């Protein structure tokens, strides 16, 4: 969150340009669901989680 | 439309003729010749072929260059250079030399300034701002071998230094390339050339391809 942040308000300078811009933000959005994974697996079981 | 099937045909294939032609060309990278009268860019010019609009082409590692030399024309340059507006290199040859004269058929105006004049019009000419200018400071030898005696103060009052040939040149480029005020977009490639083999060929080609890569650069936003 807090690279994503930094990002979006200095979406203009020359090295988030060489960044790639919005190819970078979906890597760091792929990033933060492959965080939220370990948030969704120490869960329970149940039903929708073992799908998800 | 029995026959028109066959002018259908005609047609398809002219325009596949002119998408591989297109291509071809949109292939190929076009560079703008232009300067003072002999500013000394007929030996340029042989360099690089030795490796009305007078069209040189020549090649260097692919990347097939076609030169478009425009002295030629004594008429209106600003009817005529809203054209040009799609090259990728604006190749202006201006001799060190021309500091020394006082006229070119026009009122004891000095060469060099005259250069600087042209150089002012079409650098900030409203058509070209993507294109790049490729200075070639030419002659440097018989600037080297003026400067030793005639002072550059005949040329540029303001001008204060030892008229060593470094101290000299590096002010003519450092006003060449203060004479471009939108230097935020436009970049000036300020080289040094005589007549001898020099890398002026493979210093075109560097330019043109960095120019090339900035571009494109610029299409997917990434510069």
């Amino acid at each position: 969150l807090f690279v994503v942040i930094t990002f979006v308000r200095y979406n203009d300078t020359p090295i988030v340009k060489a960044s790639g811009r919005e190819l970078s933000y979906v890597l760091l959005a792929g990033i933060f669901l492959c965080y939220a994974t370990t948030f969704l697996m120490i869960a329970e079981p149940d039903l929708g989680t073992c799908s998800l | 439309s029995a026959e028109d099937k066959a002018a259908v045909e005609r047609s398809k294939m002219i325009d596949r003729n002119l998408r591989e032609d297109g291509e071809k060309a949109a292939k190929e990278v076009k560079l703008l010749l232009l300067g003072a009268g002999e500013s000394g860019k007929n030996t340029i010019v042989k360099q690089m072929k030795i490796i009305g609009i007078v069209e040189t082409h020549f090649t260097f590692k692919d990347l097939y260059f076609k030169m478009f030399d425009v002295g030629a024309q004594r008429s209106e340059r600003k009817k005529w250079i809203h054209c040009f507006e799609g090259v990728t290199a604006i190749i202006f040859c201006v001799a060190l030399s021309d500091y020394d004269l006082v006229l070119a058929e026009d009122e004891e105006m000095n060469r060099m300034h005259a250069s600087m004049k042209l150089f002012d019009s079409i650098c900030n000419n409203k058509w070209f701002t993507e294109t790049s200018i490729i200075l070639f400071l030419n002659k440097k030898d018989l600037f080297e071998e003026k400067i030793k005696r005639s002072p550059l103060t005949i040329c540029y009052p303001e001008y204060t230094g030892s008229n060593t040939y470094e101290e000299a040149a590096a002010y003519i480029q450092c006003q060449f390339e203060d004479l471009n005020r939108r230097k935020d977009t436009k970049e000036i490639y300020t080289h040094f050339t005589c007549s001898t083999d020099t890398k002026n060929v493979q210093f075109v080609f560097d330019a043109v391809t960095d120019v090339i890569i900035k571009n494109n650069l610029k299409e997917c936003g990434l510069y």
